RNA sequence: GACCCGGUGAAAUUGAACUGGCCGUGAAGAUGCGGCCUACCCGUGGCAGGACGAAAAGACCCCGUGGAGCUUUACUGCAGC
RNA sequence: GGGAUGACCCCAGGCGGUAGGGGAGCGUUCCCGAUGCCGAUGAAGGCCGACCCGCGAGGGCGGCUGGAGGUAAGGGAAGUG
RNA sequence: GGUGGAGCCUGGGAGUGAGGGCGCGAGCGAUAACGUCCGCGUCCGAGCGCGGGAACAACCGAGACCGCCAGCUAAGGCCCC
RNA sequence: AGCUGGGGCUAGGAGUGAAAAGCUAACCGAGCCCGGAGAUAGCUGGUUCUCCCCGAAAUGACUUUAGGGUCAGCCUCAGGC
RNA sequence: GCUGUUGGGAAGCAGCGCCAGAGAGGGUGAAAGCCCCGUAGGCGAAAGGUGGGGGGAUAGGUGAGGGUACCCGAGUACCCCGUGGUUCGUGGAGCCAUGGGGGAAUCUGGGCGGACCACCGCCUAAGGCUAAGUACUCCGGGUGACCGAUAGCGCACCAGUACCGUGAGGGAAAGGUGAAAAGAACCCCGGGAGGGGAGUGAAAUAGAGCCUGAAACCGUGGGCUUACAAGCAGUCACGGCCCCAAGGGGUUGUGGCGUGCCUAUUGAAGCAUGAGCCGGCGACUCACGGUCGUGGGCGAGCUUAAGCCGUUGAGGCGGAGGCGUAGGGAAACCGAGUCCGAACAGGGCGCGUCCGCGGCCGUGGACCCGAAACCGGG
RNA sequence: GAGCCGGUAGCGGGCGUGGAUCCCUGGAUGUCCGAAUGGGGGAACCCGGCCGGCGGGAACGCCGGUCACCGCGCGCGCGGGGGGAACCUGGGGAACUGAAACAUCUCAGUACCCAGAGGAGAGGAAAGAGAAAUCGACUCCCUGAGUAGCGGCGAGCG
């Protein structure tokens, strides 16, 4: 509904914060909190588990949601918002112009 | 000009005076102070004291209306023939209340004082001095009886 | 103040134009802006509207 | 709302042109009072004073 | 029970109080005003004389052009007859 | 009254105040001014201030606290103290 | 004679219609009451804000715009407090 | 004329009462709850910022009126004289 | 709409741009027209509701004449008695309804035009239907000189809930970590809770019913001060002592002087009333009229109302009407006069609105609180 | 049109660019109570009859239909019954209040109760209005107008 947004599980630039400009991979959309996770915010989760298994070695702990109004998608371009081209039967996301 | 100062020229008097006070209308809620001005008084134009306050007067104004009411009678407005004299032409109703006087009700009784212009008024009643005034300059016809 | 809606559309959307119909002239929308530009077919309706 | 004119004060009080208020003098009233003697002559038409300021505030709209 | 110690620990009341006694005085019954006289600061257990102590916006009286209950050969109705 | 207006400048009086009447103002919320101007080089708010301006209501400035809103001069409407 | 928050008139807004002490003139009372009812005031009311009266609304002195670590005074005092 | 469990009836100017005006969901001379209803209150309480000016009355007439009100007296504001 | 910048973070600042039929708003780590959602504009319905707004047909409608007095709504009209409705309260009481009683005619009928009667009119009762415009707001949407958690609904939250009540019914409080849970791994004390480290984060006196977090209150540390003192708790004066070093503030030792606040009062420190303290909520408004003032407009003119047409927080059209221009009189009526009167004595009375704003008044609940009660339905 | 399996955070369990999750529209199933409606009932439960179905079985069971009552026409069939924040019409209808007491009056045909009805209701085509050789259904809004009037001719209503 309103909950649909920029893009889906592809590679995408983030222009947010500390990671102002970082091309991350496939992004794993959240989106009820309107975020993705993609590759940027990598903050440490100081948690054991809920089920006590394979205990604490190091923390290379996982990512964070990264609110999705700052993940600029990519094509042979940089940024350039998505658009809709329909071609009489489909609905494809073509950027401000390069292609694709 | 701009929205800074077109503002009203120094006289609005709008201290719409709230008596929330301690200085101003000092806390007995200016004018008040005793009791029986505590949320109401009865008139005090017709009213009290409780004596008559004036019913000791007496209705001379008779023929005060049998139950169907005022007979829907003609009522002649009275213009002076000096206030008729502001214009020129065949002065008639609708050179009247179309412009100015007579307030639309029933037809016209010119009367009065002033410089009778020579012009033939089709009025619908006359005072004797108005007739004697404008026959001394002009003429007039009379009412409609159609 | 134009009686041409296809320039009211053009000037509808600026930080410094209050667009206006030729009949909707009013002193508040006059005074809240610093300039006034009106058509001949808005000045004619304004001149015949007022005395 | 729409301040009602006192019909009693209309029926027993006349508002003049310049602002006074006139009524019958009291005591002639079919007499209930006495025999003759020029008081019934002098029951003509007075005008009340400083009671108009409490009385013209009743009769407003049809004078 | 009260009193001491250990535990939990309310209340009505409360203008602030750093709250003595007497003669006066003051809205006419004062810790607070004046004069004097006592009087180190702070408790604990008590007795209750005062703080016009608390409690109940007197329950008696009066006023309300209040309100009810009730009565009747008050007035006027209505039921009923 | 003096004024070669700029009515600032002096002069003679007055200036306790309840109910009240009258005149000036200061504030709070909201709005026009505002698609503006301020504001993370820290907003409203909070704590202070021995400073500043105002007779006062209050307003400024400075210091921390606060971590994101505030809204000028002139005006308007109050759920205004 | 009297230029005074004097008057007269019109209009707006009232408040007030529980007053009290003292003096004088009286009534009622008992030639009693900080009694009650008037008249002429006055003062408190609202001036107890101040001084004296030991204290103390109305007794005596006096009408408090604010300040001053200046002065002269009223009632009252001048041995001390 | 016993007491008591169960099942039931009677309800607001009505029930019920070996009668006290008692009882009727802990306060019954007419239950409680909602609604008219923000009843009414000539009564008591209370009325919220600041400054400046002027400043009363508690009297008369009339009141089913005496703690209230109308008018005049005293007060203020503006205008004219 | 990209870069650089301080920053935790940029959209802030700056440079170089661009769109605009879109510079309404929201969120984005803050301050974004150009990142997102959007908005302007424009598309979209297979299925269902919807709808003459647009055209289609149906059903129905098309004794103009002159006559033989056929029929025109029956316990009805009309009359009386009893009442309700309308402005109508018994009044001069019509009319419209109709509970009782008497009781007709069908067009030379019958009713009405305010007792009634006669002329002149008006109109057809005793059978029924009839869109539209109007009231409403559980509902959906937008709009706010509307509220921002005691406000707004009683409920922003799992609220008509807990709780009270047998019951009808009453009926609460209770929002906010941060950007993101990264919501604290691992130690150490402790049984645990809670801490202290470590870690997160810009910030952890932002650490979990957690933003800001005031005050009352309760502590701890420091300065001054008190155990021969007396007081509505202060104030003025000096003096002593630590803070700043000119002058200050903090303390208070002594002296001088001092009867709290509000209300009600003839008077209150009052041993009259209210107040434990603090924080919030809390009481002169508003609608329509009126009376005076003032700022304006117009000015013997003034002036819109409902409604109509149009918007973007564009307003015009609308003169129906209302005031005002002449008043007297009860009224006919007369008129710069009128009336009382026989009177050409005398005397009584004899010339602006529309807004805004304010004082005040009227009806409104009408400044707010509070009755005992009354009545209806349960 | 790429994520989902509601307010999921956890079992990890699956499911989706051959189209899911969602949203809308149309069906289907809708237990039981409720107008409750087969009868009873102390609502959400009991107890049935007839027909048709499962030693699962003739007895107790369970399933799926149908079984209230009233109104309209020819045993036969189409409606009605209850609910709804207000809005409206009709049947009833107070009292405190105001009159500075109060009874007529006012409050008020208000509140409330009942019935009915619908997106509106009401009313409605003249046995009208009342001064015009006039208007021509009804309703609503503004004027008329606080007028005409009514009125213990008070209060006020209008
Ligand atoms: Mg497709
Ligand atoms: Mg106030
Ligand atoms: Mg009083
Ligand atoms: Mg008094
Ligand atoms: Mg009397
Ligand atoms: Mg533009
Ligand atoms: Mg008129
Ligand atoms: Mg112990
Ligand atoms: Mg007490
Ligand atoms: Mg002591
Ligand atoms: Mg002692
Ligand atoms: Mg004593
Ligand atoms: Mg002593
Ligand atoms: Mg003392
Ligand atoms: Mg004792
Ligand atoms: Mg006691
Ligand atoms: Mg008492
Ligand atoms: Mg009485
Ligand atoms: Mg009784
Ligand atoms: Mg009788
Ligand atoms: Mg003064
Ligand atoms: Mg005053
Ligand atoms: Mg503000
Ligand atoms: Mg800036
Ligand atoms: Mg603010
Ligand atoms: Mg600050
Ligand atoms: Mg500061
Ligand atoms: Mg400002
Ligand atoms: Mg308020
Ligand atoms: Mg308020
Ligand atoms: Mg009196
Ligand atoms: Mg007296
Ligand atoms: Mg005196
Ligand atoms: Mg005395
Ligand atoms: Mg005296
Ligand atoms: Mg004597
Ligand atoms: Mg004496
Ligand atoms: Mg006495
Ligand atoms: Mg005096
Ligand atoms: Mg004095
Ligand atoms: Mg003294
Ligand atoms: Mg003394
Ligand atoms: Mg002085
Ligand atoms: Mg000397
Ligand atoms: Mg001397
Ligand atoms: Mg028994
Ligand atoms: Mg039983
Ligand atoms: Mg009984
Ligand atoms: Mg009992
Ligand atoms: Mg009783
Ligand atoms: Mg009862
Ligand atoms: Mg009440
Ligand atoms: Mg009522
Ligand atoms: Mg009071
Ligand atoms: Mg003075
Ligand atoms: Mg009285
Ligand atoms: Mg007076
Ligand atoms: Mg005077
Ligand atoms: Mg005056
Ligand atoms: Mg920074
Ligand atoms: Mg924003
Ligand atoms: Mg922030
Ligand atoms: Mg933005
Ligand atoms: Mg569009
Ligand atoms: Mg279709
Ligand atoms: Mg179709
Ligand atoms: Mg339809
Ligand atoms: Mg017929
Ligand atoms: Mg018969
Ligand atoms: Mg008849
Ligand atoms: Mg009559
Ligand atoms: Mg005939
Ligand atoms: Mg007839
Ligand atoms: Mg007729
Ligand atoms: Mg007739
Ligand atoms: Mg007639
Ligand atoms: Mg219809
Ligand atoms: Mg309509
Ligand atoms: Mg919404
Ligand atoms: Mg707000
Ligand atoms: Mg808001
Ligand atoms: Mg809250
Ligand atoms: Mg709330
Ligand atoms: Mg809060
Ligand atoms: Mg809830
Ligand atoms: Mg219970
Ligand atoms: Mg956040
Ligand atoms: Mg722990
Ligand atoms: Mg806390
Ligand atoms: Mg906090
Ligand atoms: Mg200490
Ligand atoms: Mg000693
Ligand atoms: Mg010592
Ligand atoms: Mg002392
Ligand atoms: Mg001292
Ligand atoms: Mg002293
Ligand atoms: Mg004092
Ligand atoms: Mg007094
Ligand atoms: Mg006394
Ligand atoms: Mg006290
Ligand atoms: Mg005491
Ligand atoms: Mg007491
Ligand atoms: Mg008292
Ligand atoms: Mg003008
Ligand atoms: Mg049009
Ligand atoms: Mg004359
Ligand atoms: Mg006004
Ligand atoms: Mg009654
Ligand atoms: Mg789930
Ligand atoms: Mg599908
Ligand atoms: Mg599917
Ligand atoms: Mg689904
Ligand atoms: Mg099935
Ligand atoms: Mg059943
Ligand atoms: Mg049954
Ligand atoms: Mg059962
Ligand atoms: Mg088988
Ligand atoms: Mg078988
Ligand atoms: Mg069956
Ligand atoms: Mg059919
Ligand atoms: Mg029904
Ligand atoms: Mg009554
Ligand atoms: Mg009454
Ligand atoms: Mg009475
Ligand atoms: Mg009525
Ligand atoms: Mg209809
Ligand atoms: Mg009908
Ligand atoms: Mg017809
Ligand atoms: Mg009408």
């Amino acid at each position: 509904r309103v909950k649909m947004h920029v893009k889906k599980g592809d590679t995408v630039l983030v222009a947010s914060g500390k990671y102002k400009g970082r091309v991350g991979k496939v992004k794993e959309v959240l989106p009820k909190k309107y975020a993705v996770i993609v590759e940027g915010v990598n903050i440490v989760k100081k948690a054991v588990r809920v089920s006590p298994k394979y205990p604490q070695g190091g923390f290379i702990e996982k990512e964070a949601p990264l609110h999705a109004s700052k993940v600029r998608p990519i094509c042979p371009a940089c940024g350039k918002p998505t658009r809709v081209r329909k071609k009489f039967l489909e609905n494809g996301k073509k950027i401000r112009v390069c292609a694709k | 000009d701009l929205r800074p100062n077109p503002g009203a020229n120094k006289r609005r008097k709008r201290v719409g005076r709230g008596p929330g006070s301690g200085h101003g209308k000092t806390a007995t809620r200016g004018h008040k102070g005793q009791k029986s001005r505590s949320g109401g008084l009865k008139d005090p134009r017709r009213f009290e004291g409780g004596r008559s306050t004036t019913l000791m007067r007496l209705p001379k104004r008779g023929m005060q209306g049998q139950v169907p009411g005022e007979i829907k009678r003609p009522r002649y407005q009275g213009v002076n023939l000096k206030d008729l004299a502001r214009f020129e032409g065949e002065v008639t109703p609708e050179l009247l209340v179309r412009a100015g006087l007579l307030k639309k009700g029933y037809r016209l009784k010119i009367l009065g004082e002033g410089e009778a212009k020579p012009l033939k008024v089709v009025a619908h009643a006359f005072s004797k001095s108005a007739l004697e005034k404008l026959k001394a300059a002009g003429g007039e016809p009379v009412l409609l009886e159609a | 103040v134009t009686g041409n809606e296809l320039v009211r559309r053009a000037a509808r959307n600026l930080p410094w134009v209050v667009t206006l119909a030729p009949e909707g002239l009013n002193v508040y929308d006059i005074v809240r802006t610093e300039r006034l530009v009106m058509d001949l077919d808005a000045w004619e309706v304004f001149q015949n509207r007022i005395g | 709302p729409k301040m009602k004119t006192h019909k009693g004060a209309k029926k027993r009080v006349k508002i003049t042109a310049s602002g006074k208020v006139v009524a019958m003098k009291t005591g002639k009233r079919h007499l209930n009072w006495q025999k003759s003697g020029k008081e019934i002559r002098q029951k003509g038409r007075k005008f009340v004073l400083a009671k108009p300021e409490a009385e013209r505030i009743k009769l407003l709209l049809p004078y």
